[PDB]
């Protein structure tokens, strides 16, 4: 509604990388052929990311306007179109850090 | 105004025996001139079948 | 340029180069440590609030 | 009509036969209509030879011993055109004869293996690969051999350098820092110059005695003596000197690769690379390249006269050591044959590779066949370079011309090893030896311009790519009509002189006559003319000869002129200049355009198809004519027949005519009377106004063909099916539709009208529910298919001509996978000039028809005849091409006179011979005038008054004198036409050829409301029929920022691009009127943000206070 | 500081790393996903690997690839240069390339984006035009102001609705003339924008009053033909539309050519009687 | 080892049919029409197989590779989007619901809005479609209501012009 | 510094 009179570039805190995020993708698995479907919680999944399909749903148990802000019952997809998909982000839970190359291999290592 | 061979569909034929191309013909068509004598003609249709 | 047929007023020119100069060095620190290139303008700011409505120059 | 040619330089030898570049190259590259008995063994057999001995020796067991015996290909597949109806690469079969050997009793045989599928060269010099004529132009680089040049940044001394391609193969430098080191260099690190000669046996002693006496040098070669003090040990010592941590025993190993076969270059053992030797530094080749392996003692008579000639170059005259790497002498070219022998040896490199696993793999000895052949990789290679290549290019048919020269083009860029993309101004620039050699007009314009250029008229490519321009031999004061082809270096021991010297005969004419010895112009005395130039057609290219007074005109525009023919378009009427060079016929004759008559004889039917001439020899053969063939750019090619029925014939003249000939001669465009004045504006910077008259006669009117196709794809969804069945909504667009699915040959297809039917499935997966409603309201029971047809595409449709289908049972053809079946639809059209075409003469002027003017008004000359075309004058000063102001002259004489001339290049017409041909112009025109019944008119007189006011004509003498006079000077008068007054002063008018040039498909304006959109980026795309939106760059963006242009540019970065629910909200305002609303927040952006988080970085707007704005609208906050 | 160390990465959106059926059956995706897919394994096996029992050289072996992995789809290349399988040795965009890169993010958001109402044709001296106009192809101009037109359509009898007005349009032999009476009145006192080669400097583009005009080329006048550096040997110019009443007032108003009349750079005139004016008006 | 995953079968599948493959090469001199890797490959294989798997077998492309002059080409730009309605169908659902939404209010919500939201608001069953008037009155109503409701859009022609 | 050697070594 107001006006976007300031943008600013700060680090990520991990806490924040998850308050971006939505669901873990825990597995590499895209899409398996026999249906051109997500395949399980992998890097494609419906909850972690979005639902593929206009105002309706999954499953389909509700599918138009009138409730455009509620979620399923048996299933959760909220909606308007897929543009969500195309803006939600997921995260990976890494076992033991690991760093940002950015930050290791600027010329000043900023860390070092 | 417009011309009709029997066997050809589109102005870009050649038709067989025939040196000329149909393009080349109704290029000479042009080239013709008629005279009709009273107002009675606004359409005539010549009509001409040579062979051999 | 005015070599080349070329009337151009200076003006343009100007402007360029003024941007050329917009920054400087520092030598003698308040907020920042002294080497460091800042724009001019922004320590005329610095300097001026420094000096004239907080105390001690 | 009559011909009269001006000037007479006697043209000693007929041109060269314009192809053989690539006709030739090819002949010797594959040696095939030969037996293997035929000496000619470079190319193919020489590729093979170099890689078929394969000696395996050990590792387990061996002794493979695969030996050539003779190379033979021979019955084509399939045959031309129906490569081209079908999809088919035209290639000859070849499987030469194999037979491997064993270490055990036995030699199996195994005759023929077929592997590669070569393809074959059409007899005009192209290529058929895949449906499309292609062309492998020729390069350009170093040639393999050894230079010496300054050293990079210190003042001080040069470098010598070895030259060794292929890639694969040591390049060595040599270099002295004499405060303690020398340095040669093979794949990078250095060492001194010595314990190498040392090695193959050179000591210090005689070494430094023999070589450098006269060289002081010679101290820093026998510097380091400890080393030098042992002989085959520094041979190891070496090996210890290259840098792995090997075994220091390794016999005689290592030296052989830079000692015989592969990385020295096994070209020519003679002349190849034993030229670049004896005449610049040593004297021969004790084998191709440095070579021995007889008794593990090497010799090498290169390394030491390389640095011979290092002490020599640097210590005076022995001769002058200083190599202009440009000098063509140094700078080879690659003609067709050497371009495809090489890939055929590297795929036989790559067969030879698998094939050597395969003498470990076969069980006993049964291996010759399958186990040692594979024809993988020769397909791949091969079929790789002439569909892929960089190289092989569509044929440029736009007229037999530009498809012509388009084989005859040289380019930089290729390989990737030669000349790339960064290096070029040395190169870019018309070096001197490019001499009859290289056109200097000839190539392109822009970031690549002189890497890709044409050769000449007279250039050949001799034995290896050096193109030699003729020079004729003069000894002493006496000029011979002999020719010697001479290499670009030996042209500077000369001092070659100009063909436009007065000649005798024999005799030179004038004491100080222009000669020049090395790229200088210098004043020779006929006593020192060694030899003079060949030809003024040599000088240049082909493409350029065609120019009337190429003498006149600025090379800067000529090369505008040249460019410019090569875009000409065939014309139904076709006419020859009224102004000619001389090669007009020759273009023709040479290029593949019109047919000529074989032998002597009479003719028997003369169809429109077909000329079955009957020779007196006894035989008659039917010469099928291409009715209405299809060029790769789309342009008519017919051959029209000029010969009727029952007609003696003599050998070699025109049965037919090509697409652009007129008779025998090349006819762009139209000779067309011009005025050459200023109109209103019409005709402002470089605009052309146009009579109608122009367009009643079929003058500038040419056919066109484009060949729109769709495809029956089969989707999991079900098969896309092509039927008249168009489900949705009218018969009335069935109409053409007859042929159930395909259209009707011979109708005429609008914008937007069914070319081919098909029906492919609605939804991606499932049904559509809302769709469920409706169908069921009015007709349940509806075809759950979706219209995807083939329509005439923006622009233009005319009239069908011919239609293909292959459905299910394949004749011999190649259908892709997922293609159920294949519909092409070929349309031919009839374009007619207009407003929006461009035309443009052979010098230069190039220009657009601003206006069609009824005949009514334009400037009409005292006798009835109007002018068809008014050029302004303006467009001529300030470019420097008065060669058109002197065609417009000498065709004003032509058009009372009823001739056309021929004007040789520099040779041809002076100006005291037009004034002359004008004087017997003004009787045809004015002396029927006299006799016809009247004089002249208060405008032709009140014109004449104004003229000598001027200066044009000499006062005091009767008008009809003065108009005389003013004739001859190339004007006359002319009336307006539109007020019928005179047009104060003189001006001229006369016959100049004008071609119209081919539009390209961006002529097409692209005007684009809405449409696609890229799936990643969110910017406007387009393709098949929605035109794709144009590009706001930078430079325009700054344009607009410049302005207080604020909305204007936000729109172009929101509304109209990226704002995904902007444009569609945008949209839909306007179409309920609504005043557009007020931009949204870019997909830009938000894909950038995204694509910044995706990175650790957390990039948030702010508000008026430092607190959140929300950009994506509502989707990113959680669940 | 503490956040430059990673332990959570996120993982960039879908639809923006796509699998999309192509021909045939093939398909394409972006290459972000082979280098995430990279990460998921490595972190995945990681674990596995401590939960089966851990032997130290195999764990670090591990992390190390796993680190590797994370460096892959922030920037690839810093450190080595990752592969898609023997097919093409390039580097997957990493999501640095995809900012940055040969032709990255906020780089090509500065090359260019394509307009939705845009344009481009052949021009052609419109010697009797003034300089407030320009001639524009009727056949251009219903496309270009198409929407503006199908309501025009509505308001008048041509066409019930939209839609209709729509396939009223879809063929070209369909359209009545009523039409182009529709969009001659739809045009009135609108006026576009019109660019050429290289716009080197705001003249690069000019406002003008369409005249729309058969055929296929542009009329463009001839004074501002100096601005454009552009001659009639077959330029091209580009056509763009003003869209909300807002750029409409400054492109008639601020950008109108009749008005910018002398230039930035000199107040010298730049409407200044270019070579055939002056031929005429010496003589 | 795949971006998208293959069961153990699929995979021996394709070496085996892989290996056929190269059998096959070694006499023909024909790069094996699907007929013979049916053939040597044994008891189920058909031509709609070999040509399936294979076609699993190609990995996929990469969305970024360089394209057509390699000099700055990217895949990704060229692909059109489905889901999104190009203007043209947002203008389509502005009038159609309109004009829908206008002829649902004067009327019967008794049997229109019964085929109205059992068709346009759930999934696409007579009996199961009125809530407990049976079928006489929902054939009556929705056959009589549904025609009136077209015979007079026959008159004010709005929805003649299909939408679609 | 290049990764499969360090492991390599680093286990054997
Ligand atoms: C081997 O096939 C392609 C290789 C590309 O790769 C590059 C990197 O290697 C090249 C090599 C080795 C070349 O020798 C040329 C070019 C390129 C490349 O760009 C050219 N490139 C351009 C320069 C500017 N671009 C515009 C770009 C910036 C958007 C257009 C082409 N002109 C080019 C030429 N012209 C001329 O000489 C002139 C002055 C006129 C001839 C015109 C006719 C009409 C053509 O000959 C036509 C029949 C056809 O052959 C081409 C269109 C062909 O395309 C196909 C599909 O066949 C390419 C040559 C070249 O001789
Ligand atoms: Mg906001
Ligand atoms: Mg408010
Ligand atoms: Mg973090
Ligand atoms: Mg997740
Ligand atoms: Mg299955
Ligand atoms: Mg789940
Ligand atoms: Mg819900
Ligand atoms: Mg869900
Ligand atoms: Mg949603
Ligand atoms: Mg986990
Ligand atoms: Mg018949
Ligand atoms: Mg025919
Ligand atoms: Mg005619
Ligand atoms: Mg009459
Ligand atoms: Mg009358
Ligand atoms: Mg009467
Ligand atoms: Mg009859
Ligand atoms: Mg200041
Ligand atoms: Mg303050
Ligand atoms: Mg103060
Ligand atoms: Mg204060
Ligand atoms: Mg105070
Ligand atoms: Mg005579
Ligand atoms: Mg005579
Ligand atoms: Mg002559
Ligand atoms: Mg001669
Ligand atoms: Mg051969
Ligand atoms: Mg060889
Ligand atoms: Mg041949
Ligand atoms: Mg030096
Ligand atoms: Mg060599
Ligand atoms: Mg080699
Ligand atoms: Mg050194
Ligand atoms: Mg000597
Ligand atoms: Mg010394
Ligand atoms: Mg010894
Ligand atoms: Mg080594
Ligand atoms: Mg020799
Ligand atoms: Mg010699
Ligand atoms: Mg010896
Ligand atoms: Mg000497
Ligand atoms: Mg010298
Ligand atoms: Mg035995
Ligand atoms: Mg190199
Ligand atoms: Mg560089
Ligand atoms: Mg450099
Ligand atoms: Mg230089
Ligand atoms: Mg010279
Ligand atoms: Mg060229
Ligand atoms: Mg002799
Ligand atoms: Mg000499
Ligand atoms: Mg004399
Ligand atoms: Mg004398
Ligand atoms: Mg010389
Ligand atoms: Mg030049
Ligand atoms: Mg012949
Ligand atoms: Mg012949
Ligand atoms: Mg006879
Ligand atoms: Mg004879
Ligand atoms: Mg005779
Ligand atoms: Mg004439
Ligand atoms: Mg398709
Ligand atoms: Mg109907
Ligand atoms: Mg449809
Ligand atoms: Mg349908
Ligand atoms: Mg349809
Ligand atoms: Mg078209
Ligand atoms: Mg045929
Ligand atoms: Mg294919
Ligand atoms: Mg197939
Ligand atoms: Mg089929
Ligand atoms: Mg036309
Ligand atoms: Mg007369
Ligand atoms: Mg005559
Ligand atoms: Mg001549
Ligand atoms: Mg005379
Ligand atoms: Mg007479
Ligand atoms: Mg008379
Ligand atoms: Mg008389
Ligand atoms: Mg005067
Ligand atoms: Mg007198
Ligand atoms: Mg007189
Ligand atoms: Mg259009
Ligand atoms: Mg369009
Ligand atoms: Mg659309
Ligand atoms: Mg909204
Ligand atoms: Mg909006
Ligand atoms: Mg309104
Ligand atoms: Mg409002
Ligand atoms: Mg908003
Ligand atoms: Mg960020
Ligand atoms: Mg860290
Ligand atoms: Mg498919
Ligand atoms: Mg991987
Ligand atoms: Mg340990
Ligand atoms: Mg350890
Ligand atoms: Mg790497
Ligand atoms: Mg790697
Ligand atoms: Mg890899
Ligand atoms: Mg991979
Ligand atoms: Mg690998
Ligand atoms: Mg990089
Ligand atoms: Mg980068
Ligand atoms: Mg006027
Ligand atoms: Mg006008
Ligand atoms: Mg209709
Ligand atoms: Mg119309
Ligand atoms: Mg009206
Ligand atoms: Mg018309
Ligand atoms: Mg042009
Ligand atoms: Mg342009
Ligand atoms: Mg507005
Ligand atoms: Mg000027
Ligand atoms: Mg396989
Ligand atoms: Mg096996
Ligand atoms: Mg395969
Ligand atoms: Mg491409
Ligand atoms: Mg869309
Ligand atoms: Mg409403
Ligand atoms: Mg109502
Ligand atoms: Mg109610
Ligand atoms: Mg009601
Ligand atoms: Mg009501
Ligand atoms: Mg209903
Ligand atoms: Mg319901
Ligand atoms: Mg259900
Ligand atoms: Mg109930
Ligand atoms: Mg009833
Ligand atoms: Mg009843
Ligand atoms: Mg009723
Ligand atoms: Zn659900």
């Amino acid at each position: 509604k107001k006006e976007v009179r300031k943008v600013r570039i700060a680090l990520a805190s991990p806490e924040k990388i998850r308050s971006w995020s939505y669901g873990e993708v825990e597995k590499p698995e895209t899409i398996n052929y026999r249906t051109l479907k997500p395949e399980r919680d992998g890097l494609f999944d419906e909850r972690i990311f979005g639902p593929i399909k206009d105002y309706e749903c999954a499953c389909g148990k509700y599918k138009r306007q009138r409730f455009e802000g509620k979620v399923c019952e048996r299933c959760g997809v909220e909606v308007t179109k897929s543009i969500v998909r195309r803006y939600r982000m997921g995260h990976i839970e890494l076992a033991t850090p690991a760093a940002h190359i950015w930050f290791v291999k600027d010329v000043p290592s900023k860390i070092g | 105004t417009s011309v009709y061979i029997e066997d050809v569909l589109h102005e870009f034929s050649t038709i067989p025996g025939v040196k000329e191309d149909v393009v080349e013909i109704i290029l000479n068509l042009k080239e013709l001139v008629v005279r009709f004598l009273n107002p009675s003609l606004q359409t005539v249709t010549l009509l001409l079948k040579a062979e051999g | 340029y005015r070599a080349q047929g070329v009337k151009l007023h200076d003006k343009h020119i100007e402007i360029v180069v003024r941007q050329m100069m917009k920054y400087v060095e520092v030598t003698d620190p308040g907020d920042s440590r002294l080497l460091e290139g800042q724009v001019l303008e922004k320590w005329d700011v610095e300097a001026l609030n420094e000096r004239l409505i907080a105390e001690g120059k | 009509m009559e011909i009269k040619r001006f000037g007479r330089i006697r043209e000693v030898i007929p041109l060269p036969p314009l192809t053989e570049i690539q006709v030739e190259s090819y002949r010797r590259a594959l040696q095939a209509d030969v037996p293997p008995e035929k000496r000619e063994n470079v190319g193919i057999q020489a590729a093979f030879r170099e890689t078929f001995p394969i000696e395996e020796e050990d590792k387990g067991k061996g002794g493979l011993v695969l030996d050539f015996l003779e190379y033979r290909l021979g019955e084509p597949p399939f045959p031309q055109d129906e490569c081209r109806e079908k999809d088919l690469t035209y290639q000859a079969p070849l499987y030469a004869r194999l037979q491997l050997i064993h270490k055990d009793t036995g030699l199996i045989k195994e005759d023929e293996v077929f592997l590669g599928h070569i393809p074959l060269m059409t007899e005009d010099g192209s290529f058929i690969i895949n449906g499309a004529d292609r062309v492998i132009v020729s390069q350009i680089h170093r040639s393999p051999g050894v230079y010496f040049t300054p050293d990079p940044a210190r003042p001080g001394r040069y470098i010598a350098s070895i030259i060794p391609l292929p890639k694969r193969g040591p390049w060595i430098d040599l270099e002295v820092e004499p405060n303690g080191v020398v340095s040669m260099k093979v794949n990078k690190r250095k060492f001194p110059l010595v314990l190498l000669l040392r090695v193959l046996g050179y000591d210090q002693e005689t070494l430094a005695r023999e070589l450098g006496a006269y060289g002081e040098l010679v101290q820093g070669l026998m510097d380091e003596s400890v080393f030098a003090m042992r002989p085959e040990e520094a041979l190891i010592r070496l090996f210890t000197l290259l840098r792995p941590g090997d075994p220091p025993k390794r016999d005689k190993a290592v030296a052989y690769v830079y000692g015989l076969i592969a990385d020295p270059r096994r070209y020519d053992l003679g002349e190849a690379g034993r030229y670049k030797a004896e005449e610049k530094l040593g004297i021969r080749l004790s084998g191709r390249t440095l070579a021995r392996f007889e008794d593990g003692e090497f010799k090498d008579e290169v390394f030491l006269p390389t640095l011979r000639y290092l002490f020599a170059l640097t210590a005076g005259v022995p001769g002058h050591e200083v190599d202009d790497i440009d000098h063509l002498g140094n700078r080879r070219i690659r003609t067709v044959g050497e371009l495809m022998t090489d890939q055929f040896r590297v795929g036989l490199a790559r067969l030879a590779r698998g094939v050597r696993e395969r003498m470990l793999m076969g069980s006993e000895d049964s291996l010759t066949p399958a186990k040692l052949v594979n024809s993988r990789p020769l397909e791949a290679a091969i079929r790789e370079f002439f569909s892929r290549s960089q190289l092989s290019q569509f044929k440029d048919e736009t007229n037999p011309l530009s498809s012509l020269r388009h084989k005859r083009r040289i380019s930089a860029l290729g390989p990737g090893g030669l000349t790339r993309e960064r290096a070029g101004f040395d190169v870019r620039d018309v070096h001197r030896t490019h001499y009859g050699r290289i056109c200097p007009v000839e190539t392109p314009e822009g970031a690549n311009i002189g890497l890709i250029t044409s050769l000449a008229a007279y250039a050949r490519v001799d034995e290896l790519g050096f193109i030699r321009t003729p020079y004729r031999r003069v000894v002493g004061g006496v000029v011979t009509d002999e020719v010697v082809y001479m290499t670009a270096t030996e042209e500077d021991r000369y001092t070659i002189a100009q063909a436009n010297t007065p000649l005798e005969g024999n005799r030179i004419a004038a004491e100080r006559v222009v000669a020049r010895r090395k790229g200088e112009p210098v004043i020779v005395s006929p006593e020192e003319v060694e030899f003079m130039d060949v030809s003024p057609k040599q000088v240049f290219s082909v493409n350029t000869n065609l120019i009337p007074f190429l003498e006149h005109d600025d090379a800067n525009r000529a090369l505008m002129g040249s460019n410019m023919q090569t875009q000409a378009v065939p014309l139904i009427r076709a006419q020859a200049p009224v102004v000619m060079t001389g090669l007009e016929e020759r273009v023709v004759r040479d290029s593949l355009a019109a047919l000529y008559a074989e032998e002597d004889g009479e003719v028997a039917k003369v169809d429109g198809n077909r000329i079955v001439v009957r020779y007196e020899d006894g035989r008659l053969v039917e010469y099928p004519l291409r009715r209405f063939y299809r060029s790769n750019q789309g342009t008519a090619l017919d051959q029209r027949p000029r010969v009727v029925v029952g007609q003696r014939v003599r050998k070699g003249d025109l049965l037919a005519d090509g697409p652009a000939s007129e008779n025998g001669f090349l006819a762009l465009g139209q000779n067309v009377l011009v005025a050459i004045m200023p109109f209103d504006g019409y005709n402002f910077e470089d605009a052309i106004v146009i009579s109608e008259e122009l367009l009643k006669r079929d003058f500038y009117t040419s056919i066109h063909i484009e060949r729109y196709e769709i495809e029956a794809r089969d989707t999991k969804l079900g098969p896309e099916r092509i039927t008249r069945d168009i489900p949705h909504l009218s018969e009335a667009a069935l109409r053409d539709l007859d042929e159930e699915g395909v259209v009707r040959i011979g109708a005429e297809v609008k914008p937007g009208d069914i070319l081919v039917g098909r029906t492919s499935f609605k939804g991606e997966s499932e049904p559509t529910p809302e769709e469920r409603l409706l169908r069921s309201i009015f007709g349940e029971k509806a075809r759950d298919v979706k219209d995807t047809s083939l329509r005439v595409p923006p622009g233009e449709g005319g009239i069908v001509v011919r239609t293909v289908r292959l459905r299910r049972g394949d004749p011999g053809v190649e259908l892709k996978p997922g293609v159920r079946e294949v519909v092409r639809v070929y349309v031919a059209q009839k374009r007619k000039l207009q407003v929006g075409d461009k035309l443009a003469n052979r010098h230069g002027n190039k220009g657009v028809v601003a206006k069609i003017l009824p005949v009514e008004d334009m400037p009409h000359l005292p006798d009835g005849t109007p002018v068809d075309v008014i050029l302004n004058p303006l467009g001529v000063p300030s470019r420097m091409n008065l060669g058109q102001i002197l065609e417009t002259h000498l065709g004003l004489a032509g058009y009372f006179l009823g001739q056309r001339y021929i004007s040789p290049i520099f040779d041809g017409a002076k100006e005291p011979e037009i004034k002359e041909l004008l004087a017997q112009a003004f009787e045809v025109y004015f002396g029927k005038r006299k006799g016809e019944g009247f004089g002249v008119d208060k405008r032709e007189v009140e014109v004449l008054r104004r003229a000598e006011k001027l200066g044009l004509v000499t006062p005091g003498k009767t008008p009809e004198e003065q108009l005389k006079e003013l004739f001859l000077q190339g004007k006359v008068v002319l009336y307006d036409g539109r007020t019928g007054e005179p047009i104060e002063g003189p001006i001229v008018v006369g016959q100049m050829f004008i071609m119209k040039l081919y539009h390209m498909v961006e002529d097409k304006m692209h005007a684009r409301s809405t449409g696609p959109y890229s799936l990643i980026t969110q910017q406007p795309l387009g393709g098949k029929a929605q035109f794709g939106g144009q590009r706001f760059g930078e430079m325009e963006v700054w344009a607009l920022e410049a302005y207080g242009a604020a909305h204007t540019l936000q729109e172009m970065l929101t509304l109209k691009s990226d704002d995904i629910e902007g444009r569609n909200a945008a949209y839909e305002a306007i179409i309920k009127g609504e005043d557009v609303p007020e931009p949204s927040v870019p997909e830009s952006f938000r894909v950038l943000v995204k694509e910044l988080q995706a990175l650790a970085l957390d990039v948030q707007t702010l508000d008026e206070k430092d607190n959140p704005v929300d950009i994506f609208e509502g989707l990113a906050s959680k669940r | 500081p503490e956040w430059m160390i990673l332990e959570a990465v996120p993982v960039l959106p879908p639809d923006l790393r796509p699998m999309v059926q192509v021909d045939g059956g093939r398909f394409a995706t972006s290459d972000l996903n082979d280098l995430y897919r990279r990460l998921i394994n490595r972190n995945n096996r990681l674990k596995k690997l401590l939960a089966q029992g851990a032997p130290e050289i195999i764990i670090r072996n591990e992390k190390r690839m796993l680190q590797e992995a994370v460096d892959a789809l922030l920037d690839n290349g810093r450190r080595g240069a990752p592969v898609t399988n023997p097919g093409s040795d390039r580097p997957l965009r990493s999501l640095t390339d995809i900012l940055s890169g040969k032709q990255g993010r906020f780089r090509q958001n500065l090359l260019g984006k394509r307009v939705d109402y845009s344009g481009r044709s052949v021009i052609v001296v419109g010697p009797q035009l003034k300089l407030h106009q320009c001639g524009l192809p009727k056949r251009m101009a219903l496309e270009l102001f198409k929407p503006f037109l199908l309501k025009k359509m509505e308001e008048k009898g041509i066409a019930p609705n939209v839609k209709a007005a729509r396939r009223m349009l879809e063929r070209q032999r369909d359209i009545k003339d009523e039409v182009w009476d529709a969009l001659e009145e739809v045009i009135h006192g609108k006026v576009v924008l019109l660019n050429r080669a290289p716009t080197l400097h705001r003249l690069g583009i000019q406002a003008f009053q369409p005249v729309l005009v058969e055929g296929q080329s542009i009329q463009l006048h001839p004074l501002v033909c100096e601005a454009f550096n552009a001659d009639f040997d077959g330029d091209q110019m580009a056509v763009h539309v003003p869209l909300s009443s807002f750029a409409q007032a400054e492109a008639r108003i601020q950008m109108l050519s009749a008005h910018n009349l002398l230039s930035p750079a000199s107040g010298e005139p730049l409407a200044k009687p270019s070579r055939d004016i002056i031929l005429g008006l010496y003589y | 080892a795949r971006t998208i995953r293959i069961p153990v079968h699929m995979v021996e599948t394709i070496n085996k049919l892989s290996r056929t493959a190269r059998q096959l090469q070694q006499e023909l001199g024909r790069e094996p029409t699907y007929e013979e890797i049916a053939e040597a490959m044994g008891p189920g294989w058909d031509a709609k197989r070999v040509e399936e798997t294979l076609k699993i077998a190609q990995e996929p492309v990469s969305l970024e590779t360089p394209i057509g002059d390699e000099k700055d080409s990217f895949y990704g730009d060229f692909i059109p989007d489905e889901h999104l309605p190009s203007p043209v169908d947002a203008a389509t659902q502005s009038l159609l619901s309109e004009e829908l939404e206008k002829a649902l209010s004067k009327l019967s919500e008794r049997e229109a809005m019964v085929l109205k939201l059992r068709k346009g608001l759930i999934d696409g069953e007579e009996v199961g479609a009125f809530f407990g008037v049976t079928r006489e009155r929902i054939r009556q109503i929705e056959n009589k209501a549904l025609r009136k409701l077209k015979y007079h859009e026959s008159r004010t022609r709005k929805l003649r012009d299909f939408l679609d | 510094k290049i990764s499969t050697s360090d492991p390599v070594r680093q286990y054997l």
